[PDB]
């Protein structure tokens, strides 16, 4: 019931435009309104889940208007095994024909008023926090 | 770049040597064609009149629009000392070199030429069957040895020595092998005309004590000759020079009479495609080319997996790209090769892509990208990966008694451009090994 309420409001409410789904909505869900897809955490090298997740935005309602191009973001940390797994989980999309564009920088990022975890003090606090993450009558007696 | 390179080499020559170089009409006919059209027009105007014309009269001919071209023409003509400026009676009179004038007059009017262009034996041979095959095979052998593919008949010690002593084809005996360089890849990217001119220019610079004027006599006369006909045999130096030129696949000898080949005429002037290829988003290359030279050059930055008669199929991989980059090849050069050997299908699809881009937003004229941007991004990213670690050789300066002295030394290093890093709080800085001696001397003084 709660997830259905979330979906209905994210669909028809003008106030809400973005949601944070998880592995539950990876496949076999029809979202005619969904248009943009972002991945911050991925299930290792799963190539099938890569395509299933991409499938959610392939049926966007406004997928025929001139000049429309859906977006699929994959955030990965450089100089880590996350790059290994990221390059391993897109070998099926590359085979199909889809090509990923590497974005080194997003222009105009500094002009945003507030950014999460912008201060080194908060960085240190988050560092410590994340590191610390790991006889029916006798019935009356009782 | 052809005329520019030849003109630069001819400009670097001394005037004393140029005056003797202009003796033979054969050399003059070749040098004349290389100059800009305006310079050629002025030279033709001056050749037929035995008088002196002021520079202002020449300036009058050029329109206001071509005034810029007039400056380049006059500068180029004066650089080679072709026009001798004589100032007298308050006027900067301009005159042509007498030797150049007489040579042009003889060539054009069929005057005495001293057989500079050679003679004819009237004993013709089959050009297509023998000349074409011989030159094609020999040029293929040299280019194959350059690209590094195995080949049985290795090139002669003459051309091998020229290659090593030139920047082309860096070799080391300790490694015991020869590898291509950045200039080597650029040479392979250049056209046949420039490919021949590069080697000939390197030979010209290599030769020492065989006269410099004689070498140009022979080369320009060879350019004058026409393929498919005999030419009886000349200078004593030119005999051994002809034998050496036979090693480059330009002139064919029976084993008394020498015959120019297609490359001889190619030297003078210029003159689906083979080499056109398709690049897919899967980092796959399909080149509709049937030539071992093209296959070998593609192997530099392509991990070949198979081949067919009509085409060659391969895959781009980090290993192959790193091999090509380690050889000194630039991603710009690689993309230039791919762009100039793009398939008509790729070109048409890219034209449609540009048309769609402009139709969507015609205000901005986006560049024409024949191949997908992802491949370019990946290649440049791999180059950045190779460039990730940066190291310098030098020494660190610290333990400075006075901040004034520290600032003085650091500022001197910055002024002479040998400063790489500094820190005022620590009063420390690092300088390049090249500038270490200069910094030490300044510190002592
Ligand atoms: F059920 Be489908 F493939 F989204
Ligand atoms: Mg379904």
């Amino acid at each position: 019931q709660e997830r259905m309420n979330i979906l209905q409001n994210f669909q028809y409410n003008d106030q809400i435009n973005t949601i944070f789904l998880s592995k539950v909505g990876d496949t076999s869900i029809d979202l005619p309104e969904a248009t943009c897809l972002i991945q911050i955490s991925s299930h290792y090298g799963s190539r099938r889940q890569e395509a299933q997740r991409l499938g959610r935005i392939l049926r966007a309602k406004r997928r025929n208007d001139e000049g429309f191009n859906a977006f699929f973001y994959s955030l990965v940390s450089k100089d880590t095994q996350e790059m290994y797994y990221s390059t391993k989980r897109q070998a099926f999309l590359v085979d199909q024909g889809y090509a990923f564009k590497v974005i080194t920088h997003l222009h105009g990022m500094e002009n945003i008023p507030n950014l999460a975890y912008a201060s080194p003090r908060e960085r240190r606090e988050l560092l410590q926090e994340v590191l610390l993450k790991n006889h029916p009558l006798i019935r009356k007696m009782y | 770049s052809l005329k520019h390179s030849v003109t630069q080499y001819l400009e670097e020559i001394p005037q004393q040597v140029q005056n003797r170089l202009y003796t033979s009409p054969a050399t003059c006919l070749a040098i004349y064609r290389i100059l800009p059209p305006l310079a050629k027009f002025f030279i033709m105007a001056m050749v037929f009149n035995e008088n002196e014309v002021p520079l202002l009269d020449l300036d009058k001919w050029v329109n206001s629009n071509g005034k810029l071209q007039f400056q380049n023409a006059i500068k180029s003509m004066k650089s080679l000392h072709l026009l001798i400026p004589n100032k007298s009676s308050g006027t900067l009179m301009i005159n042509l070199n007498p030797t150049f004038k007489i040579s042009l007059r003889n060539a054009l009017t069929g005057g005495e030429v001293q057989n500079s262009f050679g003679v004819v034996v009237e004993e013709n041979v089959v050009s297509l069957d023998l000349l074409d095959e011989y030159s094609a095979n020999k040029w293929e052998t040299i280019l194959h040895f350059m690209v590094g593919t195995p080949l049985a008949k290795i090139p002669s010690e003459k051309v091998l020595n020229l290659l090593k002593h030139s920047k082309l084809m860096e070799e080391v005996n300790s490694t015991g092998e020869f590898k291509i360089t950045n200039e080597g890849f650029q040479f392979l990217l250049q056209e046949i005309n420039s490919q021949l001119w590069t080697l000939l220019l390197q030979y010209l610079k290599m030769i020492e004590t065989m006269d410099l004027v004689d070498v140009l006599h022979f080369i320009f006369m060879l350019g004058a000759l026409e393929v498919g006909k005999a030419y009886k045999i000349l200078s004593e130096t030119q005999r051994i020079m002809l034998q050496d030129m036979r090693d480059y696949g330009l002139v064919f000898q029976k084993h008394s009479i020498f015959y120019p080949t297609k490359l001889a005429l190619m030297l003078t002037s210029d003159t689906i495609p083979d080499g056109s290829l398709i690049v897919e988003t899967n980092f796959k290359i399909y080149s509709y080319s049937n030539s071992p030279l093209q296959i070998a050059v593609l192997s530099l930055f392509v991990h070949l997996k198979a081949r067919f008669v009509n085409m060659v199929l391969g895959q781009i991989t980090r290993e192959s790209i790193r091999r090509a980059l380690t050889n000194g090849i630039t991603a710009d050069q690689i993309i230039a090769y791919l762009e100039t050997h793009a398939h008509p299908q790729m070109r048409r699809l890219a034209e449609e892509k540009l048309e769609k881009k402009l139709e969507l937003d015609p205000n901005c004229k986006e560049p024409l990208q024949v191949l997908p941007p992802t491949v370019v991004d990946q290649i440049r990213l791999w180059q950045l990966e190779l460039d990730r670690v940066i190291t310098y050789e030098g020494s660190l300066y610290s333990d400075f008694e006075t901040s004034q002295e520290y600032n003085l030394l650091s500022k001197y290093a910055q002024d002479i451009g040998v400063l790489l890093w500094k820190d005022d709080k620590k009063k420390k800085f690092f300088i390049s090994k090249e500038g270490n001696s200069q910094v030490l001397d300044f510190a002592k003084r």
